[PDB]
């Protein structure tokens, strides 16, 4: 209800400390926003640590962080927005509509940290996909639902490798897909954003089969790391 | 006299060693003040359900590590000891 | 620089409060009155001798000083100072810890001395008289200096003697004298 007022106490690079209002602690793994002259900076609860001083990690830059800055709290794990319409966008971290199609039309918002599945529930199939590559299909035959893994070393066109998947695979698939990109370089993801509207994957007007998360290695760290979880969560 | 008595007040007067509140919680390492009846590594629970050894016994506080997912536990919570150290159904 | 540099661990506190309190001229009113709070502290038990240790907050800290204060409306105000610092820096357990760092630096400006006559067994008084005027007769003890001295019982030694003070010690003690002796029976 109120925001439970947080005053930063150290900013050592991306942990910033808040020392948020006694007798309330927002919970390990909450989603704090400082309103900053640069959007509204996401700290995301990682520690308590004691008289009601939390240790947080930051998901955006920290840069003009003035000492005992009020925090407001947004009271739970980083929620981003999904829907059928995220289809299509260029959504980064925090969930912003970094699309430049301007705002995300949000149906629901779901938190990035999800408990996973039950053993109960996984069920394990054993239905075969294939990519049309030689390799892949004789040597090493993919399977619904899977896994699949491309190990391999600095740029054995690894992202090449994966364009020729969503190629083949992703154009002839009916399901969704979702393009997770953490620390990708900004060339390869003008690449990737201009391949798919190319080849229409992302129809700028049509559904798109896919959605992007595209995550850039200048952002920070704290915010690559959860590069991922946003992907999952869609 | 007076004083004292709201101090009783504002004491929560706690068994603490049964009864043990987290001091600080990261990282899964609960470190809870009270418990001074606890045997090493014996079942904890937290009132959150959380379940937990007592891996470290230190003068201080008591290094529970949490067998639960740590965003369920939140600083100064009561922690019961189940008092029964790790066993497993047999038969 | 004031008279005796402890710096304790967290006997810095107990300098500042020394020194500080030393050019308001009101250190002996202020240990009088640390004293009172102190005496008050240990013949409170629940809480400040069971909550010694913290756990409490730091609003829950103040107002656990507040109730302190209420208690005497004789405090100085330096160590009310000293008592929010200990609230604000939340520690308690260093609460008997300063009282005795400031105690000998207290008793520094004063310029008492101290000492001991550790033997196995609590001994004469005439004996203890004897020691007394000896050791204040002694240069070992300074003239505007004054001398404390304690017998205590340390039965760890058996037999002997040592006087002790000002660091500086007399050790006719039978354990060394002994242990020379079977030494020099090894040889």
């Amino acid at each position: 209800s109120t925001p439970i007022t947080g005053k930063v106490t150290a900013v050592i690079g991306a942990i910033v400390d808040v020392h948020f209002e006694q007798s309330e602690l927002p919970a390990i793994l909450n989603a704090l926003e400082i309103k900053t002259p640069q959007g509204k900076l996401v700290l995301e609860v990682a520690q308590h640590l004691g008289e009601n001083t939390v240790r947080t990690i930051a998901m955006d830059g920290t840069e003009g962080l003035v000492r005992g800055e009020k925090v407001l709290d947004t009271g739970g794990p980083i929620s981003v927005p999904v829907g059928r319409e995220t289809l299509g966008r260029i959504i980064n971290v925090i969930g912003e509509p970094i699309d430049e199609r301007g705002p995300i039309k949000s149906k629901l918002r779901k938190p990035i940290h999800a408990d996973p599945p039950s053993f109960a529930e996984q069920s394990t199939s054993a239905e075969i996909l294939e990519t049309g590559i030689k390799v892949v299909d004789l040597l090493a035959p993919y399977a619904r639902g899977g896994k699949i893994g491309l190990f391999g070393g600095a740029g054995v066109g690894k992202t090449v490798f994966i364009q020729e998947l969503i190629n083949n695979i992703a154009k002839a698939h009916g399901g969704f897909s979702v393009f997770t990109g953490v620390g990708e370089r900004t060339r390869e993801g003008n690449d990737l954003y201009r391949e798919m509207k190319e080849t229409g994957v992302i129809n700028l007007e049509g559904e798109s089969k896919v959605a992007l998360v595209f995550g850039q290695m200048n952002e920070p760290p704290g915010a690559r790391a959860r590069v991922a979880l946003t992907g999952l969560t869609i | 006299s007076i004083l004292e008595e709201r101090i009783k007040g504002v004491s929560d007067e706690a068994n603490l060693n049964e009864t043990g509140r987290v001091l600080a919680v990261g990282d899964g390492i609960a470190r809870v003040f009270g418990l001074n009846n606890i045997q090493a590594e014996e079942l904890v629970e937290f009132s959150s359900g959380v379940k937990g050894m007592a891996l470290n016994l230190e003068p201080g506080q008591v290094g529970i590590v949490l067998f639960g997912s740590d965003r369920l536990v939140k600083e100064g919570e009561l922690v019961k000891r189940t008092g029964n150290i790790v066993d497993v159904p047999v038969g | 620089p004031p008279p005796v540099r402890l710096f304790g661990v967290e006997g810095t506190y107990a300098t500042a409060l020394y020194q500080a309190a030393a050019k308001n001229s009101s250190i002996d009113a202020a240990f009088q009155s640390l004293q009172k709070v102190e005496s008050t502290v240990k013949k409170n038990p629940k809480l400040g001798h069971l909550l010694l240790n913290p756990a409490l907050s730091l609003k829950d800290r103040n107002s656990v000083i507040d109730a302190i204060v209420e208690t005497h409306k004789n405090l100085d105000g330096y160590v009310v100072n000293l008592l929010k610092v200990l609230s604000e820096n939340n520690r308690l357990g260093c609460f008997e810890k300063i009282a005795s760092d400031f105690g000998v630096l207290n008793d520094a400006h004063n310029g008492l001395l101290k000492g001991t006559v550790t033997s196995a067994e609590p001994l004469d008084p005439k004996s203890f008289k004897r020691i007394e005027k000896a050791l204040s007769a002694s240069k070992l003890v300074g003239q505007g200096k004054s001398l404390k001295l304690e017998n205590v019982v340390k039965p760890e030694i058996k037999g002997g003697l040592i006087v002790e003070l000002g660091d500086k010690t007399v050790d006719l003690s039978i354990s060394t004298k002994i242990q020379k002796l079977n030494k020099v029976l090894e040889d």
